[PDB]
């Protein structure tokens, strides 16, 4: 392949990894605080300080199994709650890849993905599951998989908040959330 | 063709500040990047932006802001001046505006023209409460409303296509605010205004 798509697939891979990181960390029951830096390390993806949780990374790669979102294959992060009795699917975050190719588009995609991650940081804190998770009685659950997006486990009357979309020569990425 | 967006919130008095800080920061979270370090060859490296969560004392709400403690005061002080003006104005309704502009050089002697490309206005409606129960209920409902506000801000951040192009080194202060140590926002200014509440026409109804 051309190196530009080597970089593009790398960007999409690490955007998916950081996406799972942001969601799961937004459901951990405590506040997140990372510092800015003018002399960054070589591991600050999308110019954001998002610390990787190795267990979340291992489940994210094991779910990913070495592939990227595509037309029909999307990455999903399911946040649920199990009472002391015993399974409510609270929200499913959907990371899709769409057919449309932005042919008028190297690092514009990188910056748009950075902005999309910032939007994810914002949106993950204003859905009901956030303040549900900050008071945990209750224990929060996460599960990463490829879809085959299974909506039904939430309930009837759900609503979808669109985190955002980004256009790439290979397709457009769609980050959204279907929540109870 | 500068894009404009209008928000509106109804809060108790002691909720103005945080409410305002939740909107501003959210917008400024999307309209800022890492600090550029230029090299003599023209290339530059981009710094890393930190983010942190702010819990609200007077609202059942939490928002994400950039980890720049000087920006947080550039916001808190102007929000404090607006909060002063609101109390001094009496029983009347105010608003704050956040404009993003770029500088354009003009031939001598004219000052360089500031052209705005985006403007965010949020109208503040202040309600006075009487019981403690009203205060608690207000603390929750203002949180839910602010959730809706942040959601809409984010969706607008997609419906807006234009952004200024990346400047070169000498061009950088025409596009970016470079005065902060931990974040590089787009050139912005925050002003405020105490409105005269007007009427609604009995025509469309």
């Amino acid at each position: 392949n051309s190196q530009d798509r080597k970089d593009l697939d790398k960007f999409i891979k690490f955007f998916a990894l950081k996406t799972v990181q942001v969601i799961v960390q937004a459901r951990l029951g405590e506040k997140i605080c990372t510092r800015s830096s003018s002399s960054p390390t070589g591991s600050d993806w999308f110019n954001l300080a998002i610390k990787d949780i190795p267990e979340v990374t291992h489940e994210a790669k094991k779910a990913l199994a070495g592939q990227l979102p595509a037309v029909g294959r999307s990455m999903c992060v399911e946040i649920s709650l199990k009472t002391s009795e015993g399974s409510m699917e609270l929200e499913i975050w959907c990371l899709e890849m769409n057919e449309k190719c932005d042919k008028e588009i190297s690092y514009t995609v990188y910056n748009r993905l950075s902005l999309l991650l910032k939007s994810l940081l914002a949106i993950t804190r204003v859905t009901p599951a956030y303040r549900l998770s900050r008071k945990q009685e209750y224990v929060i659950l996460y599960r990463i998989y490829f879809g085959e997006v299974q909506l039904s486990g939430l309930g009837e009357g759900f609503q979808t908040v669109r985190v955002g979309t980004v256009g790439t020569p290979v397709g457009t990425i769609t980050l959204s959330c279907a929540y109870r | 063709n500068c894009r404009s967006e209008v928000l509106e919130v109804s809060v108790e008095g002691r909720q103005v500040e945080e409410a305002m800080l939740a909107v501003l920061h959210t917008v400024l979270l999307h309209r800022s990047t890492g600090k550029f370090h230029y090299a003599a060859a023209g290339t530059y490296s981009i710094g890393t932006v930190g983010t942190q969560d702010v819990d609200c004392d007077f609202i059942d709400f939490t928002y994400v802001r950039v980890s720049s403690e000087e920006l947080d005061r550039a916001l808190r002080k102007v929000v404090g001046e607006f909060k002063d003006a609101l109390r001094n104005s009496g029983g009347d309704l105010g608003q704050m505006s956040l404009e993003f502009y770029q500088k354009k050089k003009s031939r001598w002697p004219f000052s360089d023209e500031c052209i705005p490309w985006e403007v965010w206005t949020v109208k503040v409606h202040v309600v006075a409460l009487a019981t403690e129960q009203e205060r608690q209920i207000c603390r929750e409902k203002v949180g839910e409303k602010l959730c809706e506000k942040i959601i809409n801000i984010v969706e607008v951040m997609n419906r807006h296509e234009y952004l200024p192009k990346m400047p070169t080194q000498s061009e950088v202060d025409n596009v970016f605010d470079t005065g902060l140590r931990d974040v590089q926002p787009y050139l912005y200014k925050i002003s405020f205004q105490i409105t005269d509440a007007l009427g609604t026409s009995v025509t469309t109804t």
